[PDB]
């Protein structure tokens, strides 16, 4: 319940530019 | 580090979570030998003179386990040069998915590759992830199938989800059909091969099919060429917009099901009347059928045809769209709060396949 809501927030909020390139 | 295995109809794409692209996308094929023991991806099509070929995976759903454990190995050992043993993966499924399917996956990854921890996703979920959305709607449309998945608050709601068994290999199919009515040759896999191709480059979604084929008809202002293998240039014009309109209209290749734009609308339909206004405003487009010009502008045409008159609309089509599932279990499997969501070794060797669901 606590880790659902807190997993939601970390995808709502990344930045697909942390990603490394490849 | 953790890895991440997408498993298509088509194409594996593989690789390490928190990169942004797999490493390693291949053919999902596996050979074995014809005459008096087994090769994967473009080594099995390089020899497929001497080989059975077949794809393991046929619409997102796993349906030879051997020649599947072939894949895996491919991926782990060829591909990422990796031991299993060492890392916890991240594996993708499709919508409606057998439970015993998932089941078997486990089984597999835990007792044949000996892998810690494991987690299976849906594909369609994760293109959402991939767009940093944990609600909207979702057409993932590939080689071997297309579904829409509608999701609210990181769940696929499954018995709103629908599928067409038309995706990118039909369309091919179909762009085959028609170049050889024009009296071009091409009737092998490996000159299929050739069709996929032009499909890829030439080919896009017409915003009106009707005045589009009117201008085709009037006019050479469409017409695109292209050099086959064997020095032949050809020309086509509107071939172009004919093969994926069928995404729009599956009549064209005699299947009776609605086209893609009727099957979101249903899929919404399904859904609990106060998330349909999130879900309008959050059709994200995933996987490579949905990579052709014009489709994300036929959609919200069509869709907005649909709806009610003030619902606000919108199409996400992200140029990385080839890869949006992968990237979002990228993203998962990288996530701190993730961590403690793996199905580890032990908690399977305690519980069995079934702790999957
Ligand atoms: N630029 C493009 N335009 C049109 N089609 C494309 C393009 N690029 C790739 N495709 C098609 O996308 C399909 C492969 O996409 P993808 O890797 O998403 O499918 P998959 O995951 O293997 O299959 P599925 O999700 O159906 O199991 C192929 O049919 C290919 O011809
Ligand atoms: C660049 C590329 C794209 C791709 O997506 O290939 C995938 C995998 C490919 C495997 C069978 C072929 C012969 C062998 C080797 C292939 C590699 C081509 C890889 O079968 C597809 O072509 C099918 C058949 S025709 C079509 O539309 N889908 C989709
Ligand atoms: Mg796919």
């Amino acid at each position: 319940p606590k880790v659902a809501e807190n997993l939601k927030s970390q995808l709502e909020g990344f930045n697909q530019d942390k990603l490394k390139k490849t | 580090t953790a890895l991440v295995c997408d498993n298509g109809s088509g194409l594996v794409k593989a690789g390490f979570a928190g990169d942004d692209a797999p490493r390693a996308v291949f053919p999902s094929i596996v050979g074995r030998p014809r005459h008096q023991d087994s090769y994967v991806g473009d080594e099995a099509q390089s020899k497929r003179g001497i080989l059975t070929l077949k794809y393991p995976i046929e619409h997102g759903i796993i349906t030879n386990w051997d020649d599947m454990e072939k894949i895996w190995h491919h991926t782990f050992y060829n591909e990422l040069r990796v031991a299993p043993e060492e890392h916890p993966t991240l594996l993708t499924e499709a919508p409606l998915n057998p439970k015993a399917n998932r089941e078997k996956m486990t089984q597999i990854m835990f007792e044949t590759f000996n892998v810690p921890a494991m987690y299976v996703a849906i594909q369609a979920v994760l293109s959402l992830y991939a767009s940093g959305r944990t609600t909207g709607i979702v057409l993932d449309s590939g080689d071997g199938v297309t579904h829409n998945v509608p999701i609210y608050e990181g769940y696929a709601l499954p018995h709103a989800i629908m599928r067409l068994d038309l995706a990118g290999r039909d369309l091919t199919d179909y762009l085959m059909k028609i170049l050889t009515e024009r009296g071009y040759s091409f009737v092998t896999t490996a000159e299929r091969e050739i069709v996929r191709d032009i499909k890829e480059k030439l080919c896009y979604v017409a915003l009106d099919f009707e005045n589009e084929m009117a201008t085709a008809a009037s006019s050479s202002s469409l017409e695109k060429s292209y050099e086959l293998p064997d020095g032949q240039v050809i020309t086509i014009g509107n071939e172009r917009f004919r093969c994926p309109e069928t995404l729009f209209q599956p009549s064209f290749i005699g299947m009776e099901s609605a086209g893609i734009h009727e099957t979101t609308y249903n899929s919404i339909m399904k859904c609990d009347i106060d998330i349909r206004k999130d879900l309008y405003a959050n059709n994200v487009m995933s996987g490579g059928t949905t990579m052709y010009p014009g489709i994300a502008d036929r959609m919200q045409k069509e869709i907005t045809a649909l709806a009610p008159s003030t619902m606000k609309i919108k199409i996400i089509a992200p140029p990385e769209r080839k890869y949006s599932v992968w990237i979002g279990g990228s993203i998962l499997a990288s996530l701190s709060t993730f961590q403690q969501m793996w199905i580890t070794k032990q908690e399977y060797d305690e519980a069995g396949p079934s702790i999957v669901h």
